């Protein structure tokens, strides 16, 4: 009596809801992983900052005195 | 001018004493000669080539090894402190 299209569309809508739920789960785990990796990587900003500071320090130390060697 | 034997012994002992006196004086001088490779010589005698001309030569560049690491670490700490004080003062 009811149009079969209605039933089949309800079924496929249920499938699409389930799939969206799975997508949400996956994206949540991805966000968790990204947060963890950034929190652990925070030390690399420190390391890069100090290395850059030292590089600039030696560069201007070779500038200040005339001890900067000629370009090979 | 005759002298007593004890006086003569005193005198030639004095002579020998003067001899090694000027010997030691010459030795101390030769240490103090900054004439390293200026006069005929190939050994270094303590002089600016052992001092500021040399040790300072070392020092004007040893800072690039020891004090520059610290300086960089201190600069990062100072920048962090600046960020912290800015955020703390402006947020409230």
């Amino acid at each position: 009596m009811e149009n079969p299209h209605e039933q089949v569309q309800a079924n496929i809508l249920s499938r699409i809801i389930g799939n969206v739920k799975r997508l949400n789960e996956s994206v949540a785990i991805l966000n968790q992983e990204l947060v963890t990796i950034n929190n652990r990587n925070k030390n690399l900003e420190i390391m890069g900052a100090i290395c850059d500071n030292y590089h600039s320090s030696v560069q201007f130390n070779l500038e200040a005195t005339n001890n900067k060697k000629p370009p090979l | 001018h005759n002298l007593s034997p004890l006086q003569q012994e005193v005198l030639d002992k004095y002579k020998q004493l003067s001899l090694d006196l000027k010997a030691l004086d010459e030795t101390i001088k030769e240490l103090n000669y900054s004439q390293h490779r200026q006069q005929h010589s190939q050994q270094e005698t303590v002089s600016p080539d052992e001092i500021l001309q040399e040790m300072r030569d070392i020092e004007v560049k040893i800072g690039l090894v020891g004090t520059l690491l610290k300086g960089s670490v201190y600069s990062l700490i100072l920048q962090r402190k600046q960020e912290q004080e800015s955020l703390g003062s402006n947020s409230k």
